[PDB]
């Protein structure tokens, strides 16, 4: 059966500025099947207050979801997105690079 | 310009753990406006755009009634398809369905479409003529001929050229503030030292709408597409989109590089230089 | 608006 590996992007809704409210995003796309675990981490620990968009898919039938949470960037806080899927041998962690 | 309405339906079987999960979403162009999730407590079709929230009780009762019926259809489909493929009762499977319509700039019918996929691959689809079918395989053939005899196409065509475009036009009017805008991308470049002799030039497009955009890097004019890391266009979560494109460049050669941005909301293509 | 029909595979 068909399986497609999620692409993962972690990023803020607005350009990051320390001490200013914002949204932390983890966008996962191009995956199949739809069963997927996605967590946002703050200093390595899962964030309780996280929502996600409604499951939708692309022209190639692959799925996409946006996971997001309200947050305020601080100079020393670290954020990541942890994603698990059947196509991954182990769960994948992507750090937020607040630069770029 | 032209516009589209699309509905996306996903159904996933959960053997020995109750009925399958059903999720429905509706889009006008790149804007989501409704959703149904069979695991939610409400059991109603729900709004996901401000301009649809005041549609009224009749509208909400009606879509709820119809979307539950879609949910039941997919539940029977999962049972049927497993039979066509002679498959184990223990595994989880997936049915996907998409349909919708386009209108032109004049808001007149342009095209319609209606497609299924089973476990992530084409199964059967309505042809552009709206009268015939394409069957991916042997299993679908059975569906093909069954629908041919039931005159299923004709009734789809009636919906696509009528109700579908009728309501697309009504939504475009209701949400014309959201749906008939274009937000031009706000663009900028960043520079990062990869080493002592290399650097990353990243070209950013932010807060644009609709999703369509082209970001290209060139060196002296020669497309560096092969050397360009380009991310998928991604939702900012506020209804706008984001994209970027990056090249690794020899330190000292920044002036040779330009980033070219084409978007609907721009009066002219943008050419960014580092300087 | 969704189609009111009930087509099945």
């Amino acid at each position: 059966m068909i399986q497609r590996t999620p692409k993962i992007q972690v990023y803020s809704r607005h350009p990051a500025e320390n001490g200013k409210s914002n949204f932390l995003n983890c966008y996962v796309s191009g995956f199949h099947p739809s069963d997927i675990e996605v967590d946002l981490l703050k200093n390595g620990e899962r964030i309780e207050k996280v929502e996600h968009s409604d499951l939708s898919f692309s022209k190639d039938w692959s799925f996409y979801l946006l996971y997001y949470t309200e947050f305020t960037p601080t100079e020393k806080d670290e954020y990541a997105c942890r994603v698990n899927h059947v196509t991954l041998s182990q769960p994948k962690i992507v750090k937020w690079d607040r630069d770029m | 310009g032209s516009h589209s309405m699309r509905y996306f339906f996903t159904s996933v079987s959960r053997p020995g753990r109750g009925e399958p999960r059903f999720i429905a979403v509706g889009y006008v162009d790149d804007t989501q406006f409704v959703r149904f999730d069979s695991d939610a407590a409400s059991q109603r079709m729900e709004p996901r755009a401000p301009w649809i929230e005041q549609e009224g009780p009749e509208y909400w009762d009606g879509e709820t009634r119809k979307v539950k019926a879609h949910s039941q259809t997919h539940r029977v489909d999962l049972g049927t398809l497993r039979g066509y493929y002679n498959q184990s009762e223990a595994g989880s499977h997936t049915v996907q369905r998409m349909y919708g319509c386009d209108v032109g700039s004049d808001w007149r019918f342009l095209r319609g479409y209606h497609q299924y996929a089973y476990d992530g691959k084409d199964y059967i689809a309505l042809k552009e003529d709206l009268r015939s079918w394409t069957a991916a395989d042997m299993a679908a053939q059975t569906t093909k001929h069954k629908w041919e005899a039931a005159h299923v196409a004709e009734q789809l065509r009636a919906y696509l050229e009528g109700t579908c475009v009728e309501w697309l036009r009504r939504y475009l009017e209701n949400g014309k503030e959201t749906l008939q805008r274009t937000d031009a991308p706000k663009t900028h470049m960043t520079h990062h030292a990869v080493s002592d002799h290399e650097a990353t030039l990243r070209c950013w497009a932010l807060s644009f709408y609709p999703a369509e955009i082209t970001l290209t890097w060139q060196r002296d004019g020669e497309d560096q597409t092969q050397d360009t890391e380009l991310v998928e266009t991604r939702p900012a979560g506020d209804g706008t989109f984001q994209k970027w494109a990056a090249v690794v460049v020899p330190s000292g050669q920044e002036q040779r590089y330009t980033c070219h941005v084409q978007h609907e909301g721009l009066p002219k293509p943008l050419t960014l230089r580092w300087e | 608006k969704l189609t009111p029909l009930c087509v099945t595979l």
